């Protein structure tokens, strides 16, 4: 699973 | 909608009673929220992020209501940096990737 | 084109002269690819998720080619598990959700 910030 | 990206896709959703903003996340297998209480039991579970793994509640059969529209799925609680509402619920609602 | 959630919405794109096969998603801020070795200047960077943060290459104006449309961009290049094309280029090639 990706958020990326 | 159509919701372009020069911003994060945030939208609110409505979950235990509960109203709160969440990211449409196409490279999310699930839907994972900030810590909250559900209604209902759990069982633990680790899923893996860019940064590594977390442990996890997971709880089924959650009837969420995303921009209106409803789902009834899987929900995963545990520490991420934003809500994320992933692939399982977006099918629901009928979301598809366009350009 | 249109693409459904069903699975996660992986795509070839070509970058460096080489093809590839990357996820597009809607909740990365920016575009990060597995360790590869680009010719060209970069600066390092930090950037998290779930699970924690990673050391990441950041190289900027890349040319990047998403299924036949061009883009160009900022690329971090880092220990990901999976390519991952961020808002930074779906934008610039006119991607929306829609629902």
């Amino acid at each position: 699973n990706x958020p990326i910030v | 909608p159509q919701i372009t990206l020069w911003q994060r896709p945030l939208v609110t959703i409505r979950i235990g009673g509960q109203l709160k903003e969440a990211l449409l996340d196409t490279g999310a297998d699930d839907t994972v929220l900030e810590e909250m209480n559900l209604p209902g039991k759990w069982k633990p579970k680790m899923i893996g992020g860019i940064g590594g793994f977390i442990k996890v509640r997971q709880y089924d059969q959650i009837p969420v209501e995303i921009a209106g529209h409803k789902a009834i799925g899987t929900v995963l609680v545990g520490p991420t940096p934003v809500n994320i509402i992933g692939r399982n619920l977006l099918t629901q609602i009928g979301a598809t990737l366009n350009f």
